[PDB]
RNA sequence: GAGGCCACAAUAACAAAAGAAAAA
DNA sequence: GTTTTTCTTTTGTTATTGTGGCC
């Protein structure tokens, strides 16, 4: 009495038509038995030379074909629910829809594309043919339109029920209330007597199944939620798919259990090489893989979303370019953990990173609540105000207090606004070959000392760091540097505390041990002094 | 009666994916859409259709639902322009006052081409993914289509025909489902010609500031001045007269880069000869000169670029060819994001004024971000092109020296 | 007839995107 | 001279492998 929906197939094509081979004598009995039930329940149709279509017996059938051949439907349940976006209930329930695809009729003009055949065994007479009335299993179409007829049934049943909340998932629904055991298990009654209305059919009371339930891989109580226990084997040799297995099972656990790290496992798969190579791990590798597996031996638990408080977030630097958070209503119960790998960009600043670390976690947030938290942030407040005032990209994190968790983010350095009186003027400039890779670096400066340096495959933007380089390396606490390269120029100004580059992170180091530096960008062949000194000098060896 | 519109050949339907909503603006988007299925302009629709398009909920008193059609609109470009385009009147912008109006349930009352009504499909989302999601589509002109328009213009000429012929002097230009009213009224006159058209448009069924046009005037770059000069002062202006003779190409530095001979102390004072002097003041007499050889091509995008120049204060540029600016200016103010939001809004107003088209704009902001909070401000019914791009110092620095009105 | 499909991750690849910059 | 090659602070894609699942 489900009535059915239309279904195409994708513009200017033909269905099926797949050759089907022979089959075991003990095969081809088996499957005669089995279709010629579903003939008398009426889920498919003996068919004959009419129909030029068919598909091969496998799911009972192997629709590969036409599915390619099948309209696109709309996502159906593109993303799965959080279990910490459920909200806590006192009775849960879960019917599991036994007869779901046989109890929807398929679009009758779509049925003759449904078409196969079971062969004789002699093979030289021709076999039985048939074509499906319901939605098939493993046809391209059949979740989609069996969730939009289970959408529609129980449209009356929600509506009579308010305060009954069911979620539909593949073939199951979970039902959940606050009604006491009793009221709550005579509903549940009520919802299997309107589904079976409909030809669906579920379990009866002695046959439901008893919470906890498995669902997802997660583990479903009434009032808290978890994952089943995450064992990394202990081995003494690894090979890149043992690497591979590792990550992916921290990764699940990285939502409840706080703090789990991966990148120095990850650093490991860096190298393409076959997954049966053995690969050696690192000692900081070495080192953080104890750290998770003590992580994991602790229990864990989520609780469910209360929609009458607020949603705090919570993070902790917790490593070389790694982040992590907790996410609670109450100061020691958290709904879920998480953690971050960012690192888009070769040069980036912690402060940056952990506004990159934010902006995911509100997203995610509004995802699984509604809503977006508040934050607890390992960063001051004026910290904060005073890089984002100068810097050139706008954001806007909402609602967060500073948290006095160690490591504390921090800038390690600021660069000055004006030029440093007194303070020995350096020119600074680089050079390097366009094809040999040969280039030199140095500077001079307004008192008189100069030094080139040579250097060797490298390249002029390289070169030009390495000159900013020597003048700090050469200068006393407070000093004047001036630059031709904007590139150089920039990488400077954005303060990154880590970087790809080895060379990058040296010059932070002694920007942070002078308490003064002035660095200043003129361009480039315009003859300015000082500038056309070192210029002079670098671009000799090659130019 | 329906007018019979078609896609071209090589062009599917639009399949966008919609970003999450807040469960406050879920739950008004749904009753919303209630509303609008119990009057016949919606209708439920299946899992067959396999198309969608973004829907929001912005602010414009108490909710109001807006659809991003930017990706239908680019798929019946051809339809909307070349068959039922609107030409633009080069009079309006030069009005000394323009308001404008809301004109959205217009489109409310039209049937929609029953063979295209598949295409306006959207999705309220469900928090948690809980629920699967509601589909509609439409029966009627959807506001925000850029087809709406076109359609209803044959009928929208005779709505105000009558007004027309009594009010010959002033000039009414629709995009999209706003109404822009030019006059050169007094500003009591002004308020009172305005009322006229309400009542005249509740005859047939149509609910329903901008002072601006002759405001809106390119401000000159103010380079610094000096009684004394350091070896850094002129470092710098050089640097940044250099990169603008892109922009002006008569910009001239080789008398100030002579005054910087030998390697000088940072600080260290340098008179300016009276070549150099005289340098710089033919440079700020090309800059206060207003731009010369750029002139606005219709058969090119417009690009509007956006610096956030400094706390409160924000630069931009609209233009289509690099350093050919059609206009450039300064808005001033909260937060960086309601800021932006509200620069890029006022920008797009301008630019259809005086254009009838509005620019792509280039955004100094993360693109998660901007797509969090941006209708947390916005309020207009159209949604322009938009992209996400860094910022060279150089650019902000240069227009930094716009000088700002009294 | 060499399992599809979903979320998440890591790795590899194209970025011919885009932008900026150097250098010839 | 305009078209090359280098980097990156903006966006995106197809493929694999892995974790948790399903049909
Ligand atoms: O909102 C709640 N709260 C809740 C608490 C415990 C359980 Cl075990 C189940 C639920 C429930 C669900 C679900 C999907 C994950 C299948 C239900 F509706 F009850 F099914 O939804
Ligand atoms: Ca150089
Ligand atoms: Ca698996």
């Amino acid at each position: 009495p489900i009535e059915t929906v239309p279904v195409k197939l994708k513009p200017g094509m033909d269905g099926p038509k797949v050759k089907q081979w022979p089959l075991t004598e003990e095969k081809i009995k088996a499957l005669v038995e089995i279709c010629t039930e579903m003939e008398k329940e009426g889920k498919i149709s003996k068919i004959g030379p009419e129909n030029p279509y068919n598909t091969p017996v496998f799911k009972l059938v192997d629709f590969r074909e036409l599915n390619k051949k099948t309209q696109d439907f709309w996502e159906v349940q593109l993303g799965i629910p959080h279990p910490a976006g459920l909200k806590k209930k006192k009775s849960v329930t879960v019917l599991d829809v036994g007869d779901a695809y046989f109890s929807v009729p398929l679009d009758e003009d779509f049925r003759k594309y449904t078409a196969f055949t079971i062969p004789s065994i002699n093979n030289e007479t021709p076999g039985i043919r048939y074509q499906y009335n319901v939605l098939p299993q493993g046809w391209k179409g059949s979740p989609a339109i069996f969730q939009s007829s289970m959408t529609k049934i129980l449209e009356p049943f929600r509506k009579q029920n308010p305060d009954i909340v069911i979620y539909q998932y593949m073939d199951d629904l979970y039902v959940g209330s606050d009604l006491e055991i009793g009221q709550h298990r005579t509903k549940i009654e009520e919802l299997r007597q309107h589904l079976l209305r409909w030809g669906l059919t579920t379990p009866d009371k002695k046959h439901q199944k008893e919470p906890p339930f498995l669902w997802m891989g997660y583990e479903l109580h009434p009032d808290k939620w978890t994952v089943q226990p995450i064992v990394l084997p202990e081995k003494d040799s690894w090979t890149v798919n043992d690497i591979q297995k590792l990550v992916g099972k921290l990764n699940w656990a990285s939502q409840i259990y706080p703090g789990i790290k991966v990148r120095q496992l990850c650093k490991l798969l860096r190298g393409t090489k076959a997954l049966t190579e053995v690969i050696p791990l690192t000692e900081e590798a070495e080192l953080e893989l104890a750290e998770n597996r003590e992580i994991l031996k602790e229990p864990v638990h989520g609780v469910y979303y209360d929609p009458s408080k607020d949603l705090i977030a919570e993070i902790q630097k917790q490593g070389q370019g790694q982040w992590t958070y907790q996410i609670y209503q109450e100061p020691f119960k958290n709904l879920k953990t998480g953690k971050y790998a960012r690192m888009r960009g070769a040069h980036t600043n912690d402060v940056k990173q952990l506004t990159e670390a934010v902006q995911k976690i509100t997203t995610e947030s509004i995802v699984i609540w509604g809503k977006t938290p508040k934050f607890k942030l390992p960063i001051q407040k004026e910290t904060w105000e005073t890089w984002w005032t100068e810097y050139w990209q706008a954001t806007w994190v909402p609602e967060w207090e500073f948290v006095n968790t160690p490591p504390l983010v921090k800038l390690w350095y600021q660069l000055e606004k004006e030029p440093i009186v007194g303070a020995e003027t350096f020119y600074v400039d680089g050079a390097a070959s366009r094809e040999t890779k040969l280039g030199k670096a140095g500077y001079v400066t307004n008192k008189g000392r100069q030094k080139v340096v040579t250097l060797t495959d490298t390249t002029n933007q390289k070169t030009e760091l390495q000159a900013i380089h020597l003048a700090l390396q050469d200068s006393g606490l407070e000093v004047n540097i001036v630059t031709d390269s904007q590139y150089a120029l920039g990488i400077i100004q954005a303060q990154p505390d880590q970087s790809e580059s080895e060379l990058v992170n040296q010059i932070i180091e002694q920007l942070i041990k002078k308490e003064k530096v002035y660095l200043a960008w003129v361009p480039a062949h315009k003859g300015i002094g000082g500038n056309e000194q070192v210029d002079k000098l670098v671009s000799a060896g090659i130019r | 009666e329906t007018v019979p519109v078609k896609l071209k050949p090589g062009m599917d339907g639009p399949k966008v994916k919609q970003w999450p909503l807040t469960e406050e603006k879920i739950k008004a988007l749904v009753e919303i859409c209630t509303e609008m299925e119990k009057e016949g302009k919606i209708s439920k629709i299946g899992p067959e259709n396999p198309y969608n398009t973004p829907v929001f909920a912005i602010k414009k008193t108490k909710w109001r639902k807006l659809v991003d059609f930017r990706e239908l609109n680019k798929k019946t470009q051809d339809f909307w322009e070349v068959q039922l385009g609107i030409p633009h009147p080069a009079g309006l912008k030069k009005k000394k006052s323009v308001t404008v109006l809301d004109v959205g349930d217009a489109y409310f009352s039209v049937p929609l081409d029953e063979d295209f009504r598949k295409y306006t499909a959207f999705t309220i989302p469900s928090i948690n993914n809980e629920t699967p999601g509601i589909r509609y589509q439409y029966n009627v002109l959807p506001q925000g289509w850029k087809g709406s328009p076109a359609i209803f213009q044959s009928s929208m000429t005779k709505i105000l025909e009558p007004f027309r012929k009594q009010n010959p002097d002033i000039v009414i230009y629709q995009y999209m489902d706003d109404l822009y009213v030019g006059s050169d009224l007094e500003i009591g006159q002004h308020r009172t010609k305005i009322e006229e058209l309400r009542q005249h448009l509740l005859r047939w069924g149509l609910t329903t500031y901008e002072l601006h046009p002759d405001k809106w005037t390119v401000q000159p770059i103010v380079l610094p001045e000096k009684d004394s000069w350091t070896v850094n002062d002129i470092q710098k202006l050089v640097g940044k007269l250099n990169w603008a003779s892109q922009i002006y190409p008569g910009i001239k530095v080789r008398q100030l880069c002579k005054l910087l001979r030998g390697t000088k102390a940072l600080t260290e004072v340098i008179p300016l000869t009276e070549e150099a002097e005289l340098e710089l003041a033919e440079n700020r007499e090309i800059l206060k000169e207003p731009v010369h050889g750029v002139y606005y091509d219709p058969s090119k995008d417009l690009i509007a670029e956006i610096q956030k120049q400094g706390q409160g204060q924000w630069t931009y540029q609209i233009y289509q060819e690099p350093f050919k600016n059609l206009k450039t200016g300064k808005y001033a103010r909260t937060n960086d994001v309601k800021q932006l939001t509200e620069a890029v809004q006022k920008i797009t107003t301008e630019s259809i004024v005086i254009w009838g088209k509005t620019p792509k704009f280039k955004l100094p902001i993360q693109k998660e971000t901007w797509e969090t909070w941006w209708t947390e401000y916005w309020q207009a019914t159209w949604v322009p092109e938009w992209e996400f791009v860094n910022t060279p110092p150089l650019v902000k620095l240069w227009y930094q020296l716009e000088k700002e009105p009294i």
